[PDB]
């Protein structure tokens, strides 16, 4: 699975987390098995305008 | 053998909080085993927590649970509790009240019977 999150929301994206992006955008189970790959893409996903 | 276990408790604890769990015992067992919780960290493998014997003579503790975990069995209704002292904030796990049908726990890996889980998060 792939998506994009903020910088201040890095702590907000984790199993057992709460917030407008944790409880309302994507929830990870407590016994989740897998990985999370989180890298910045300022030069691609962000527009200077 | 066939043992039915009645585990209850939980809620919402805070960092530095405590729990008072319970685990009632009923049914026939090949041996008078010892009650306890056999908990995994969220996403981690199942791990031994703390042990009490049916005779109230043997107690066990672990490094990850030392100073903040205690097991005690009630003398009246025979429901073993898990008395707590200042639980840390990283115990956001599901505590399973397993059963070991052996009079002595030489190794904790083989567990004869499993119980119900107690999912408690530690946050404010």
């Amino acid at each position: 699975d792939s998506f994009v999150i903020r910088g201040n929301e890095v702590s907000q994206i984790a199993p057992g987390q709460t917030g407008n992006i944790a409880d309302y955008n994507y929830k990870l189970p407590d016994d989740f098995t897998g990985c999370v790959i989180a890298w910045n893409s300022n030069k691609l996903d962000s527009k200077v305008g | 053998s066939a043992v039915q276990l009645q585990a209850s408790g939980g809620g919402f604890v805070q960092p530095g909080g405590s729990l008072r769990l319970s685990c009632a015992a009923s049914g026939w067992a090949e041996t008078f085993g010892h009650m306890g919780w056999f908990r995994q960290a969220p996403g981690k493998e199942r791990e031994f927590v703390s042990a009490i014997d049916w005779w109230d003579t043997v107690h066990y503790y672990a490094d990850s649970v030392k100073g903040r975990f205690t097991i005690s069995r009630d003398n009246s209704k025979n429901t073993v509790y898990l008395q707590m002292n200042s639980l840390r904030a990283e115990d956001t796990a599901t505590y399973y009240c397993a059963y070991w049908d052996m009079d002595y726990l030489q190794n904790s890996i083989p567990v004869d019977y499993w119980g119900q889980g107690t999912q408690v998060t530690v946050s404010s």
